[PDB]
């Protein structure tokens, strides 16, 4: 039958966010804040193209977004966001009830400082 | 009487025509049914940019579009 | 195949309790420890004789009991849509119609007879 | 094609020839009907999930307490025809000669 | 000597487990019966001992015969006494069971049980008392505590 | 490791069944106005040792027309889904994290009938079919309601998996928005489970053992034990799907202490029903069973399908 | 005959159960959804006759997305043609875990 | 981020899984290198043997068979 | 080692079944339909099935339970036969398991088998899901229908199983 | 009294708390002291896996901690 075409490794070099789950899922809010906005473009193209393979110039654009979030929320502040995501990470699976106290230590930093 | 014929089995018949009566005269199945249509299991899309909408905002912090506070709010 | 695992150490474990019953403990002398005994007399044949049961009906109402469990089984997954009326519209219709069966044979001695 | 496939039809065709030829009991052959019916079940159970079309699982559920509700109809009989005779031989049941 | 230490060893071992429970059959023919009944009372416990009713013969480590053994029951007497694990134990208890006692003449009564199974611990008495049936039990336990059975087994 | 664990599930249950059948003793001779075992060993424990090792020694052996492959198949069987009943339950995380285990539990306790028949039909003496078909009768009245009364118990607040039951058992146990439907549960558990002669029509006096008419010597530690893990196995289900504690948060030890607590007295409760009452009755069963329980059911699966829309307590379901 | 009262009374209670692209029960796809949306787009106002004169292209690929069944015979050619290469011992290859 | 991150994974499957197919098939004759088994031209959605392949035993057991019975 | 699971599974499964179809004593056929049907819950759990394997598991083998009180109440031989007693019974039960081992053979030591279709040899993790991000769970909201959209359906299943239950009364009533 | 039934209640409630303390330790001696990640559905799976993806070792309990910002 038909022929197709698949774009080389010159396209695929992309560097992923290579941090956990476990924190990726934790700062969810605030990663779906800040950023993300742009990404609904990519979503965009995403379901009214349905073709993925296509859509990857903003996919590279959202994982440079996520980065420079983690970026961002790294060289300010804080550091008991670490405290925070491994407070969390530990519960089996994620519950966000398990840990409040350095939510809400973590939630004033970023609010009063950034 | 009508009681002790077959007493926990009237008890019985009695429990099972409350539990029939009683949803018709029910002030919280319009509670059920908004608590149950806003919890998102799936994505919600976004739309091409509009024909200027004047809804369905453009950042989901804006609340011109259907938000919900009732749920820390009783 | 992790409960597959347990299965398989269970099996091990219950093939060696058979292997310690068998081999380990003394002989094995037979001969009359074999015959069938009912309480002290030697009887007329043996089990697998025609045995006409008491009950007819309870089987069967146990097997359409089961299978109204089956249809009923999913009620968590009913109480979370959209549609709550039609929900409970046919939970009710079905507890209501299994009543209305065991209404009908309780009320046609159906139970009644050889329990 | 799904290799698993092959065996479960396979468990069919096998279910459908014990179902027609058969030595003396009709318990063996509500049996042998009974498993014809979970042949069916887990074939089409195997063909849904392979088509995730999961708005349609109805036909494993109601496939399997119809059939069931058959099997009790045909245990209702069985214990009829052992009522009016000793046993469910297929040897008298030569009566009403055709 | 280490093979025989350790088949002294585990001989005790298997013994003392022998000699721990005991579970009976409650057999019982007559009176004697009423004696076992009142060996099941609060004042003179069987269950420190480990001496358990199972009431049926497949798992039973020792049968008293208690009662009057008859010509028409006897084959039912060792027809249960045939089937059982293969060690097995008889406690005659009463005079009617172990020797014939008031009965001993008199058609259709075996003269005493020694005609039918062998018989290892005798308490007579019409009926034994409570407290001697425990003697009895005693004494077979102490019997139990001389097997010698693996040591006889290894230096064969 | 996982190996070590499956170690760590293995030996604890025989201990448990050993020492359970000291404490049947015990504590039915301190009921029974007189005194348990109490010479032998220390105070009672190394005779049920020794109970193992004088049951190991028995030489077990066969039948006459008792065919030897169902014959040896049937408690090993019993023995086998006895032991894996005890794979989704949560000590505080369980082995397998089952998606759903209440199903899981109904079907294997439905093995164990189907053990205790096909050693009641292999023994082959027309007692151990008596006792066979008494069993058939107690499990088609109790397979139907327990089932439904545990649907009724999941449908509030479980759906199914046992974690997210023990996150519901925080505020109030469940004993409280079920009491009488708990009630019925639990003399149900108790006639399944085929202890306490209140509801149990198989080791009876009328019969002699009907289960163990001749199987033979050995094998009835198999089922002896099956039996009592049945009992442990129903208690510390009951002990879990009700009532318990709102766990100390990542830390196992007071939550493992207040959990076997509970469980055993549960048990020790279970065991005082035993030593109380009389005999039961195969036509009362039935009639007792389907013409008292059943409506009463009904009415508490409808008014619990219709309580989370009477007051929207519908749960948050995974 | 195959009557519609399905249709006259104005009340669809079988039709939501016909085929996958009808409304599954929270908003999710099938695994063939776009193939049958072809298809059906293809055959509506057509005979059944030169649905399968017409329609005969759109129909195979929906069946072939269905059993995937000329993908299962290259992918096990691609499989023997490996195994009788390494029997062989020609170059065995080693890109995955590698590079 | 995860829907993007699928994405790059499963092209770089399907790139580096037709130059092994393109290296390995290429002295049998018929067989073109990578023609659609389909005769329209869109992106199927591919069933874990396009993708996961020859990934000798234990990558394919821990990929398409650990979420079933493990965890 | 092990990549065929299911098919292995499915030969198991057609092992139990066979003898289970090839008409020994009913109770010794209930033997082998609670074998296969443990071995196909197997099959349908270990594909992917979440809880609906476990569900017919239940229900058809308390139906089974049911079989063998009515195959031990009605009729039996004065020595009921096994697999291995009679001519037949060992007949067709090892040529079913010559069938078997000849379709293992036929497909291990080949490419494709075509009596009724053309059936691919190797296993079924082919083909299959590309793990969806569903979090849904397929089988969950699918059987949460019959009771949103399925309306009529339960009504006249429901509606069959009260006329079963007058049925079976009315035919044991009808002396 | 209930004096000496005391001592095989305990014995045997011993006997019941070993599986559960047993189980804990092995859990938390499995994974480098993490309680275990449960997966109910399949995204917690995929999570997992990428988890497992990212950490180099093929075991996920590494975790990385906020040190692949670069
Ligand atoms: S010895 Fe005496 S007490 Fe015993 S059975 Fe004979 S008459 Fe009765």
């Amino acid at each position: 039958p038909g022929i197709v075409e698949l774009p080389s490794l010159e396209d695929l070099k992309v560097q992923e966010v290579k941090v956990s789950s476990s924190v990726l899922k934790a700062a969810a809010h605030h990663y779906g804040a800040q950023c993300d906005k742009p990404n609904k473009e990519f979503m965009l193209c995403r379901w009214e193209e349905k073709d993925p393979r296509r859509c990857l110039e903003e996919g590279k654009l959202v994982n440079q977004c996520a980065l420079e979030f983690f970026r961002q929320i790294k060289r300010h502040c804080a550091e008991p966001f670490t405290e925070y995501w491994t407070c969390i990470d530990y519960s089996g699976l994620q519950l966000f009830r398990r840990c409040r106290k350095e939510q809400a230590q973590f939630d004033k930093c970023v609010l009063d400082k950034l | 009487n009508v009681w002790a014929k077959e007493p926990v089995l009237v008890a019985s018949f009695a429990i099972a025509g409350l539990a029939v009566i009683l949803p018709t005269l029910s002030p919280y199945t319009k509670y059920s049914l908004m608590i149950n249509r806003a919890t998102p299991y799936n994505y919600p899309v976004p739309l091409r940019d509009d024909g200027n909408m004047p809804d369905v905002p453009s950042h989901p912090q804006d609340p011109q579009g259907p938000s919900l506070e009732w749920l820390k709010r009783l | 195949m992790n409960l597959m695992i347990t299965l398989l150490t269970n099996f091990t474990l219950a093939t060696l309790l058979v292997t310690i019953a068998f081999w380990l403990p003394q002989l094995n002398v037979y001969s009359e420890k074999t015959s069938p005994y009912e309480c002290g007399f030697d009887p007329m044949g043996s089990a697998r004789l025609p045995f006409s049961m008491k009950f007819f009906l309870v089987a069967i109402t146990f097997l359409l009991f089961d299978l109204e469990i089956a249809l009923l089984l999913p009620l968590p997954w009913a109480s979370q849509t959209t549609n709550l009326n039609t929900m409970l519209t046919m939970a009710l219709l079905l507890i209501f119609l299994l009543a209305v069966s065991l209404a009908y044979e309780w009320t046609q001695k159906g139970l009644e007879w050889t329990e | 094609m799904s290799l698993v496939y092959m065996n479960i039809m396979m468990a069919f065709t096998v279910s459908l020839t014990g179902l027609l030829m058969y030595r003396s009991h009709l318990m063996s052959s509500l049996l042998c009907l009974e498993g014809m019916m979970l042949s069916l079940f887990i074939l089409a159970t195997l063909m849904i999930l392979n088509s995730h079309f999961t708005l349609a699982s109805m036909m494993p559920i109601i496939l399997l307490v119809f059939a069931a509700c058959e099997a009790a109809l045909g245990l209702s009989l069985l214990v009829m025809v052992s009522n009016t005779y000793g046993t469910d031989y297929v040897q008298n049941l030569n009566l009403l000669q055709c | 000597s280490r093979g025989e230490y350790v088949v002294a060893k585990l001989d005790d071992l298997i013994n003392w487990a022998r000699r721990s429970s005991l579970w009976p059959m409650t057999f019982g023919l007559a009176c004697c019966a009423v004696e076992m009944m009142h060996m099941a009372a609060p004042r003179y416990d069987m269950d420190r001992f480990g001496v358990v009713f199972r009431a049926s013969p497949r798992q039973s480590d020792v049968m008293i015969v208690a009662g009057t053994l008859t010509n028409k029951m006897a084959p039912a007497l060792r027809k249960v006494y045939d089937q059982m694990p293969e060690p097995r134990y008889v406690v005659s208890m009463g005079s009617c069971a172990n020797g014939g006692g008031y009965y001993h003449y008199s058609y259709s009564v075996v003269r005493g049980c020694d005609r039918i199974v062998p018989v290892d611990i005798y308490v007579p008495g019409c009926p034994p008392t409570a407290e001697a049936l425990l003697y009895g039990i005693l004494q077979l336990q102490k019997k139990i505590k001389r097997e010698k059975r693996l040591r006889i087994w290894y230096r064969r | 490791m996982f190996m070590i664990n499956v170690l760590t599930l293995i030996i604890p249950i025989l201990l448990a069944v050993a020492f359970l059948t000291l404490v049947e003793r015990k504590v039915l001779g301190y009921m029974q106005f007189r005194k348990g075992p109490n010479v032998v060993g220390p105070y009672g424990l190394l005779q049920p040792i020794a109970d193992a090792i004088k049951l190991f020694i028995k030489e077990p052996l066969r039948p006459a027309t008792s065919s030897i492959s169902m014959f040896i198949l049937a408690p090993i069987l019993a023995l086998t889904l006895a032991l894996t009943m005890w794979i989704p339950l949560p000590m505080p995380y369980p082995l397998i994290n089952m998606n759903l285990g209440v199903l899981f539990m109904l079907a294997m306790s439905s093995l164990a009938v189907y053990s205790i028949l096909w050693s009641g039909w292999a023994s082959n003496s027309k007692y151990a079919l008596i006792g066979a078909l008494r069993a058939v009768a107690q499990t088609i009245s109790y397979e139907v309601t327990l089932a439904i009364i545990l649907l009724s118990v999941l449908l509030m607040n479980g759906s199914f998996t046992l974690s997210t039951l023990i996150i519901t058992q925080e505020q109030v146990w469940l004993i409280f928005p079920a009491w009488p439907l708990a009630m019925m549960w639990f003399i149900s558990t108790l006639a399944e489970t085929n202890r306490a002669p209140f509801d149990l029509t198989e080791g009876e006096s009328e019969l002699v053992s009907g289960f163990n008419v001749e199987y033979a010597a050995g094998p009835f530690a198999l089922f002896f034990m099956a039996e009592y893990a049945n009992i442990i196995m129903m208690n510390i289900f009951t002990t879990t799907l009700f009532l318990g504690a709102f766990h100390n948060p990542y830390m196992p030890e007071l939550y493992t202490i207040n959990f076997t607590i509970k469980s055993l007295l549960l048990s020790i409760t279970f065991l005082w029903i035993r030593a109380s009452y009389p005999r039961f009755r195969y036509d009362q069963l039935m009639h007792l069973l389907w013409k008292n329980f059943l409506p009463l059911t009904l009415a508490l699966c409808m008014w619990h399908v219709s309580l989370p829309i009477l007051l929207s307590s519908i749960p948050p379901q995974t | 005959p195959f009557f519609d009262v399905q249709k006259k009374l104005g009340v669809d209670l079988d039709h939501w159960m016909t085929i996958q692209s009808a409304e599954q029960p929270h908003r999710i796809p099938a695994r063939c959804h776009a193939f049958e949306k072809e298809w059906i787009e293809c055959a509506h106002g057509i005979g059944s006759i030169r649905a399968e004169k017409e329609c005969k292209i759109e129909f195979e690929d929906f069946r072939e997305c269905l059993l995937r069944q000329k993908t299962m015979k290259r992918l096990n050619a691609i499989k023997r043609q490996r195994d009788k290469l390494i029997k062989e011992g020609k170059y065995t290859p080693p890109p995955h875990h590698s590079g | 981020l995860l829907q993007a991150e699928k994405d790059r994974r499963v092209l770089q499957m399907l790139r580096e899984n037709l130059e092994e197919e393109a290296t390995i098939m290429k002295d049998v004759p018929g067989w073109k290198v990578g023609e659609s088994v389909f005769h329209t031209t869109r992106w199927v959605t591919p069933m874990m043997g396009e993708l996961y392949g020859l990934r000798t035993g234990e990558e394919i057991l821990s990929s398409t068979y650990g979420f079933i019975w493990y965890t | 080692m092990m990549t065929y699971i299911v098919f292995i599974l499915s030969i198991i499964f057609v092992m139990g079944f066979v003898g289970f179809s090839s008409k020994p004593s009913p109770i010794y056929g209930g033997l082998g339909l609670i074998v296969s049907g443990g071995v196909g819950c197997g099959i349908v759990l270990n594909f992917g099935g979440s809880f609906l394997g476990l569900m017919v598991f239940l229900i058809y083998l308390g139906g089974m339970m049911v079989v063998f009180g009515y195959t031990t109440a009605m009729a039996t031989e004065q020595y009921p036969e096994v697999w291995v007693s009679n001519k037949v019974v060992l007949g067709t039960f090892i040529t079913g398991l010559l069938m078997e081992f000849l379709m293992v053979y036929y497909v291990l030591k080949d490419k494709e088998v075509e009596i009724v279709f053309k059936f691919n040899g190797m296993g079924d993790w082919v083909i299959y899901d590309t793990g969806d991000s569903g979090f849904f769970s397929e089988e969950a909201m699918g059987i949460a229908a019959l009771y949103s959209y399925g309306t009529w359906l339960v009504i006249v299943t429901g509606w069959s199983l009260l006329i079963g239950v007058v049925v079976i009364m009315e035919i044991t009533r009808g002396n | 009294m209930w004096f000496e039934v005391l001592p095989g209640i305990a014995v045997m409630g011993v006997c019941l708390f070993i599986p559960g303390m047993a189980t804990a330790r092995i859990h938390r001696f499995s994974n480098g002291g993490r309680e275990k990640r449960v997966a109910h559905y399949s995204y917690q799976w995929y999570l997992m896996e990428r988890d497992r993806r990212v950490s180099g070792v093929n075991r996920y309990y590494v975790s990385k901690g906020l040190e692949n910002i670069d």
